């Protein structure tokens, strides 16, 4: 899940404050690529 | 152990209410434990078998029985989001502040999986909100790390 | 059927705080308890 990836500990600062991956990046479930986008009669579609 | 002790461990895990019923009548050892130290109540609590949990407690099952790593049935029920079983165990005198070998409590495990209803029930039965594990982490420290803003508010 | 298995969680914060790398931890656990195939040697003219 995005939650588990979000709480990946990158480093602990000198004072003990934690830098998680969600502090340096937005984490979502998205496509391998964003190149190919299909429509069937104008409406959203995928296919093979 | 005994022959019937094994069948009760299997029946309790499987969720076979009728078989547990007959085994309780025949006098199957409720304190029967496998190699890792899991009683029938441990298994029933883990897999979320409510009726068997209640039947076992009626037949004098140790509500505060712990495995070889010091974890109790309330730890299991609270961790895997079994609200009804957590309430039943706590009504039958389950230690709400039970610590395993890691210093982890039922509140820590409930907070980790974001079981809000269960966390409230544990706090209702006097769960030590300031209780720390071996790494000095509370149920609140888990909520902010997990990013559960609903849970973090309850624990104040 | 499902069997009881020994789940162990490495505390990432404690490892980083003590200056202990996760590769060294997972190698130590894996190599010791699981066994590790390092490389090949030649026993009486046969690679093993």
């Amino acid at each position: 899940s995005t939650e588990e990836f979000g709480k990946i500990l990158l480093k602990v600062n000198q004072d003990g404050s934690r830098v998680l991956l969600r502090d340096v990046a937005k984490i979502e479930l998205g496509g391998e690529n964003y190149d190919i986008i299909a429509e069937f009669n104008g409406q959203p579609a995928s296919g093979l | 152990g005994s022959d019937l002790g094994k069948k009760l461990l299997e029946a309790a895990r499987a969720g076979r209410d009728d078989e547990v019923r007959i085994l309780m009548a025949n006098g199957a050892d409720v304190n029967a434990a496998d190699v890792v130290g899991w009683t029938p109540l441990h298994l029933a609590a883990y897999w979320g078998h409510l009726e068997i949990v209640e039947v076992l407690l009626k037949n004098g099952a140790d509500v505060n029985a712990y495995d070889t790593l010091g974890s109790t049935p309330l730890h299991l029920a609270a961790h895997f989001g079994h609200l009804e079983i957590v309430e039943v165990l706590l009504k039958n005198g389950a230690d709400v502040n039970a610590k395993d070998d890691n210093g982890i409590t039922p509140l820590h495990l409930a907070a980790n999986r974001g079981h809000l209803e269960i966390v409230e029930v544990l706090l209702k039965y006097g769960a030590d909100v300031n209780a720390q594990d071996k790494f000095g982490k509370t149920a609140f420290d888990i909520s902010i790390n997990n990013g559960n803003e609903d849970l973090a508010e309850i624990l104040q | 059927e499902d069997t009881p298995q020994f789940k162990i969680d490495i505390d990432q914060e404690k490892a980083q705080a003590l200056g202990v790398s996760i590769n060294d931890i997972n190698t130590t656990l894996g190599a010791a308890w699981g066994g590790s195939y390092v490389n090949d040697f030649i026993d009486r003219g046969r690679v093993k």
